[PDB]
């Protein structure tokens, strides 16, 4: 088969050239909840990021539901992105 | 499980990232995820605080007025079947009056800490 040297910058490798931004640690997706003994995972396991909908109360429509809603708008704008990189 | 605008409720845990716990409030909106609960703070401020249906019960505080003042109805009535003053008011306790305690079948073990 040909060699697969259809790579793409995806249109962010060339703004990380242009400016001082580093690669992720990749140290990994553990860390310390707050107010908490014992690590909350950011991903890959129950997230702390979700558990804002699991409170008993918001102090503020469902506010769990926005939450929610901003949730799938970046998951929505990430794919979109690898989309219009997939154009390229 | 039932709800409407402007119940009364008292919130009730069944470390939550906060401490409200306990507190009195009456409802003022409601949504299938939750019901929504006014809670006055200190001036006092319109602090809006949404809750989860599971963390809630209905307040009793309130019973007891509807309770005195249905009582209250009833003596009065019973006040017009009869010549006397109605004599509904509530009372602060008062003091016990003096009674002759009998020493008969009480005699007074003393008991002098043994210590034990």
């Amino acid at each position: 088969k040909p060699l697969p040297k259809a790579k793409a910058m995806t249109k962010w490798e060339k703004f990380a050239a242009k400016k001082g931004i580093k690669p992720k640690e990749r140290a990994g997706k553990m860390i310390y909840d707050e107010a908490s003994g014992e690590w909350v995972p950011k991903w890959g396991y129950k997230g702390a990021n979700k558990k804002l909908d699991d409170q008993w109360l918001v102090e503020v429509i469902d506010p769990r539901t926005l939450n929610r809603a901003e949730r799938k708008r970046l998951v929505k704008k990430n794919e979109k992105q690898q989309r219009r990189n997939m154009k390229n | 499980k039932v709800y409407k605008v402007g119940d009364i409720v008292d919130i009730k845990a069944n470390m939550p990232h906060k401490f409200y716990q306990g507190k009195t409030g009456v409802v003022y909106n409601v949504t299938k995820s939750s019901v929504g609960v006014i809670i006055n703070k200190m001036r006092y401020l319109e602090k809006r605080l949404n809750l989860r249906v599971e963390h809630i019960k209905h307040s009793k505080c309130r019973q007891e007025f509807l309770e005195r003042v249905k009582a209250n109805a009833a003596k009065r009535a019973e006040a017009k079947a009869q010549g006397v003053a109605v004599q509904l008011k509530r009372q602060p306790a008062q003091p016990r009056e003096s009674r002759i305690v009998s020493t008969e079948g009480n005699v007074p073990q003393t008991l002098a800490p043994v210590p034990y």
